[PDB]
């Protein structure tokens, strides 16, 4: 936790001897830092003048030499593809089901119901003249339950924290903190 | 202006150089032409650069306040408008600035005289050595600005010099060299109408007596653009006045109607707006300040030039040798004597003064 | 929030008759605050040669006979009042508005470029 | 003369002034490309009227420079291998082909690269 | 289609006037064997005869007024861009593209 | 007391080859691309005269209609409980000078109820109109302002409908595909005048078009399916 770190073990130029009673005296919040970054300390290895050996970081499976075909990690080339779903294609997965679930007839009496839905199929007809447990099973959820709209983050949750942990104003001021949870 | 001010995009100078144009006519366009003005920080000197500059034609401006310098180089692309430090007591400077120039206008006069120049050295010293360092310079076209009343046995300094300058600059150019006798010209921040336009104008008995042809300031710049690129203009003088005759009385007392100093009655004689002086007090007065006052004042000549009435060469040409027509001062006034009105400031409703509506205020003040 | 001064809603009008009431209404408007337009800009012309430079303006689009394009015209003719009457426009936008201005043979172009 | 300050050659046929201003750069008179505006000419401008020329940019010419480089010449490989002389900071790695009786120059640094056994016809 | 939709665009008038634009299917470039570029139907309008380009004293730079020289609309069938075009009410005109002949190649008539 | 450390000098880990993951980022949206497929049906089964049709991208539903159906579905996804959409957080428009009606308007909806967003897609052409949802959404008057603007789309019902980004009196819509990225005009102090005016455009140096350099070849492929198995078409059962 971030609590309050006495004035000596920040990397701040302080006062010595005298000078630093005298200031312990007269501050009132003796550990705060006066701000000036220790010339024997910040920066002092300049940017230009650093002693390091840079070398390029490379990871094995996609910048190795050996088992390194690039189609492997090609995702670029590999992107979803668009797809639209129109009132025609959503009444041919409520009719006939989906491959998930198929529920469409075999050999040439299911190729048959397949090309019903090459042309133009309101979903308004479709669900005029259907099975009221298939809408209750594929359009709706938990048996006729609303689909809810999908988060797009399932662990965004939070929980009321107070000054004891957070560390900021107390309950009286007008602000609340919630944690991750 | 317009949008393309050569008749042609090929030009052949008279000393031989041929210059294409290139664009439309517009602040990216050139027009192969590099041109000195000098004084092109005077009153008319920012039109004629403003005019030159803003189709691409290089301008070369000598100049000696660095100040007034600085607003004309707006008028140009990057590289077109040039400066150069100059004094017409310095000859080395004179021959830079027209050593690249295929025209060259002389602006340069005076109507006073001070501690370092007088007025024969700038209207005739300053025009006799601009025109004899272009010839050596090899310039096509020499452009030289003299007075409307340039006359070198007028009993009035100014006019005199200025008759003697459109005689030495001929002589030293040569025959190739036009001269233009501009009228009192009226603009924004106009001498002409600053006069008028002041409310503590004294002597305004004596003074303001002569009668005169104003021209539009922004013609005379107009005028100077079709000359230097007509070289059919080259050896010729030429005579810029409106048609219409005005007395400066008349002016004053239009003008006191439009800036409305005469909504209160007792205002315009208690603020000083006429102060009737003797012209012998005038004359101690103007010869007092020619030597006490740091500031051009009203001087000994131009109280003689009062009693001077502007007079027109008939044999010299005119805007329609040039191929327009004179703007009327009536259609112009109000414009420019609007930034000096009173109040204004849209209270209950402005008075806009229509070229009708001018010409009706004259007969009003005529009227007594 | 409320909408600023001579602000109108937008409504596409199916009807050609009263699109010609609503263009009539509106050019009234402009006529009425022509020497508004003189005062608050201060203009170098008289009221008389705005309410010219209205009329001419409305002139130009008599004869436009589809209505979806008298919808978008009347909308823009609304935003343009709205914009002069609530002082927006700068002043000088108004002066080179006002200060719009035979054609050369065909040596005159061919003799300086053209086009 | 104005023919040598105006006209692309490949040597100058008078030794360059280093204080001469009318010269392309101050080691080289003529210019070195077809199409490079000559010096002379391009300071004879309405912009350069009370200009001072003297501090006026005039880096030195580079091809005078590469050519006073001596010839690199290989021992027992016709094949010579050049990277700038400075490895990541040079120019990308290239070989150059000896079999010429010539010195063959690289495509980047311009030195010029040949065998030892050509070394008495190139010289002469 | 018949809407004079250029009265409400607010592009000047020269476009109508003064400016003809030319509807046209890329050629493939002699240089390479790729045809993508050949796929979309694409709009650019003719130079003006003067003031194209013209050279810039200062610096050499390339100094232009016609604003159409840098936009090349692009569109997916020729019949869309015609469609805009008549739309906008240009003066235009279509370069048909060269379609290739096709002739039988196989290896064996390199012998026979 | 003591002296503070000096950073540089402390011992740092030594690391051998390194090794990283080589998968797919698609892969990670597996349980939004399936979630979003059943809730856009959801909602095309709850608005069959409306919806005309929807589709997913990972985690991005996009809902498509018509001008007259955008008030209907707007509402629809604002106050439905299962679809609180309550804020609107864009309002958009792109061109496609190819097809019958030019513009496609986009709405892009947040639903901070159930950590969710949506997409609204319609059309409009130069001269059709498109509902205002002003009166549903107060925060998308500036947006379709801005559409209105930069496009010159007809919104209807819009409480004050004017320019919010070009200068007063400015002519054309930037962001159509015709207008030329420079305009047509600029401004310079004109000293004559005394003001600032607009003058023809011309540039002392004309804009390159680079663009002439893209590949005569296609860089990617047809990609990768990715939709989820309960919703394919299924293939019937081969011959007994
Ligand atoms: N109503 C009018 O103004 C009329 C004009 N003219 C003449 O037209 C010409 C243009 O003058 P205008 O613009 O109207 O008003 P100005 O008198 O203010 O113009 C005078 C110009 O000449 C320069 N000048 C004067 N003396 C010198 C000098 N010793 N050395 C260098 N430059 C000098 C000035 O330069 P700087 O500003 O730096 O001092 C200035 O640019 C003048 O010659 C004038 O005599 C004649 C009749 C009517
Ligand atoms: C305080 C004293 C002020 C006297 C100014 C003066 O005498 O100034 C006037 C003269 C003339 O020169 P000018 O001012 O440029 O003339 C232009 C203005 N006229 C034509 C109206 C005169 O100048 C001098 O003799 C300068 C003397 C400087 C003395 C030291 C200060
Ligand atoms: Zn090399």
């Amino acid at each position: 936790s971030g609590g309050p770190v006495p004035v000596f073990k920040k990397y701040t130029t302080g006062s010595k001897g005298i000078w630093e009673k005298i200031r312990q005296l007269l501050t009132l919040v003796p550990n705060r830092s006066t701000g000036n970054p220790l010339v024997k300390n910040y920066r002092v290895p300049p940017p230009g003048s650093q002693t390091l050996k840079y070398k390029d970081p490379v990871t094995i499976p996609a910048g190795d030499i050996v088992k390194n075909q690039y189609y492997d990690r090609d995702h670029r080339r590999n992107y979803p593809r668009l797809v639209a779903f129109d009132q025609t294609k959503v009444s041919g997965l409520l009719t006939l089901g989906s491959a998930q679930n198929p529920r469409i007839s075999v050999g040439e009496k299911g190729q048959k119901e397949l090309a019903v839905f090459d042309q133009s199929v309101s979903l308004s007809s479709t669900l005029a003249t259907i099975d009221p447990k298939v809408v209750k099973s594929e359009l709706l959820a938990e048996g006729g339950s609303p689909v809810v709209a999908p988060s797009l983050n399932k662990k965004m949750k939070f929980r009321l924290t107070e000054e004891s942990e957070h560390g900021m104003y107390p309950e009286d001021y007008p602000i609340r903190i919630f944690a991750q949870n | 202006v317009s949008t393309f001010p050569l008749k042609s995009d090929i030009n052949i100078t008279k000393s031989g150089k041929t210059l294409l144009s290139v664009g439309q006519g517009g602040r990216s366009s050139r027009t192969g032409f590099t041109a000195t003005v000098f004084g092109g920080t005077g009153f008319l000197g920012r039109v004629v650069v403003s005019k030159l500059a803003k189709h691409g034609t290089n301008v070369v401006v000598p100049f000696r306040n660095d100040r007034a310098r600085r607003q004309l180089k707006v008028n140009g692309d990057l590289g077109v408008v040039n400066f150069v430090e100059f004094d017409i007591r310095n000859l080395k400077s004179i021959e830079d600035s027209v050593k690249y120039s295929d025209i060259v206008i002389n602006l340069i006069g005076t109507e006073h005289f001070s501690k370092n120049f007088s007025i024969e050295d700038v209207n005739i010293g300053a025009a006799e050595r601009i025109a004899k360092a272009a010839k050596e310079a090899g310039v096509s076209r020499l452009i030289h600005v003299s007075s409307y009343n340039a006359n070198p046995s007028s009993s009035s300094d100014f006019y005199a010099t200025k008759g003697i300058g459109e005689q030495v600059v001929r002589d030293n150019f040569g025959p190739d060299a036009t001269i233009v006798r501009p009228a009192p010209m009226y603009f924004r921040n106009s001498p002409f109408l600053n006069e008028l336009l002041q409310i503590k104008a004294l002597g305004g008995n004596v003074i303001f007596k002569k009668e005169v042809y104003p021209v539009h300031a922004l013609q005379v710049g107009e005028a100077i653009e079709r000359i230097a690129f007509d070289d059919a203009t080259a050896g010729q003088t030429y005579e810029l006045f409106g048609k219409e005759r005005y007395s400066k009385k008349e002016l004053r007392e239009m003008i006191k109607h439009i800036i409305h100093i005469g909504q209160r009655g007792y205002y315009p004689y208690s603020a000083g707006f006429y102060l009737p002086a003797p012209e012998p007090f005038l004359y101690a007065f103007a010869l007092i300040r020619q030597y006490i006052s740091s500031q051009p004042r009203f001087n000994v000549d131009q109280l003689k030039r009062s009693h001077i009435n502007q007079e027109i060469d008939q044999s010299a040409k005119t805007f329609t040798d040039l191929g327009m027509v004179p703007d009327e001062l009536s259609e112009y006034l109000y414009r420019y004597v609007k930034p000096h009105i009173s109040y204004t400031s849209q209270t209950q409703n402005r008075t806009v003064y229509s070229k009708e509506d001018i010409e009706k205020l004259r007969d009003y003040v005529n009227t007594p | 929030t409320n909408p600023t001064a001579f602000a109108q809603t937008t409504r596409y009008v199916k009807d050609s008759t009263e699109m010609r009431t609503l263009v009539l209404n509106l050019y009234r408007r402009y006529l009425r605050h022509s020497r508004g337009f003189v005062n608050n800009y201060n203009l170098d012309i008289p009221a008389s040669q705005v309410r010219t430079k209205i009329r001419q303006e409305f002139e130009r689009q008599r004869f436009v006979k589809d209505l979806p394009l008298k919808n978008v015209l009347y909308m823009k003719a609304q935003m343009e009042f709205q914009e002069l009457v609530n002082f927006w426009k700068q002043q000088c936008h108004v002066m080179q508005y006002f200060e719009s201005i035979k054609g050369d043979s065909f040596v005159q172009k061919f003799l300086k470029g053209a086009q | 003369s104005t023919k040598e300050l105006t006209t692309a050659r490949i040597k100058d046929i008078s030794k360059p002034d280093e204080n001469n201003l009318q010269q392309q750069a101050p080691n080289r008179i003529s210019p070195w490309s077809k199409s490079q505006k000559p010096r002379a000419e391009a300071q004879d401008n309405v912009r350069f009227a009370v200009k001072d020329l003297a501090k006026q940019p005039r880096p030195y010419a580079a091809i005078d420079l590469i050519y006073k480089q001596p010839i690199r010449y290989i021992e027992h490989d016709n094949v010579a291998v050049c990277d700038g002389n400075g490895g990541a900071q040079g120019h990308p790695k290239v070989y150059i082909n000896l079999d010429q009786n010539k010195a063959i120059p690289c495509g980047y640094c311009g030195l010029r690269f040949a065998q030892a056994a050509f070394k008495e016809d190139i010289e002469s | 289609t018949d809407l004079a939709k250029e009265l409400v665009s607010g592009a000047p008038k020269e476009l109508i006037t003064e400016r003809v634009a030319r509807i046209y299917q890329e050629a493939k470039a002699a240089t390479q064997s790729g045809q993508h570029n050949t796929e979309t139907w694409k709009i650019d309008w003719d130079i003006l005869n003067k003031g194209n380009r013209w050279e810039n004293d200062l610096m050499g730079y390339q100094s232009s007024s016609d604003y159409m020289q840098g936009t090349i609309l692009k569109f997916d069938t020729r019949e869309g861009a015609i469609r805009f075009a008549k739309g906008q009410g240009w003066d235009y005109y279509i370069q048909e593209p060269k379609v290739r002949r096709f002739v039988k190649k196989d290896y064996s008539a390199n012998f026979y | 007391e003591e002296p503070l450390p000096v950073l540089r000098d402390l011992p740092r880990p030594e690391y051998g080859e390194l090794h990283a993951p080589v998968y797919n980022p698609a892969e990670k949206y597996k349980e939004q691309i399936e979630e979003l497929h059943k809730f856009g049906r959801y909602i095309m089964g709850c608005l069959p005269k409306f919806v005309q049709q929807f589709s997913v991208w990972k985690d991005e539903l996009v809902i498509y209609v018509a001008p007259s159906a955008l008030t209907q579905v707007a509402t629809f996804l604002k106050d439905h409980t299962s679809a609180q959409f309550k804020a609107c957080m864009d309002v958009t428009a792109a061109d496609y000078p190819t097809r019958t009606n030019r513009f496609d308007v986009v709405y892009n909806l947040l639903s901070v109820r159930h950590n969710s967003r949506i997409r609204i897609k319609t059309y409009a052409s130069e001269v059709s109109p498109v509902p205002s949802v002003v009166p549903l959404f107060q925060g998308a008057n500036w947006f379709e302002r801005e559409t209105y603007d930069l496009f010159g789309i007809f919104f209807e019902g819009h409480p004050d409908l004017r320019r919010i980004m070009t200068d007063y009196g400015f002519q054309g819509h930037p962001l159509r595909k015709d207008f030329p990225t420079t305009g047509y005009t600029e401004v310079r102090y004109d000293a004559e005048k005394r003001r600032v005016v607009y003058e023809p455009l011309e540039l002392t140096q004309a804009w390159r078009n680079f663009t002439v350099g893209s590949s005569v070849w296609e860089q990617v492929g047809d990609g990768k399916d990715f939709t989820p198995e309960s919703f394919k078409l299924p293939t019937p059962a081969p011959d007994p």
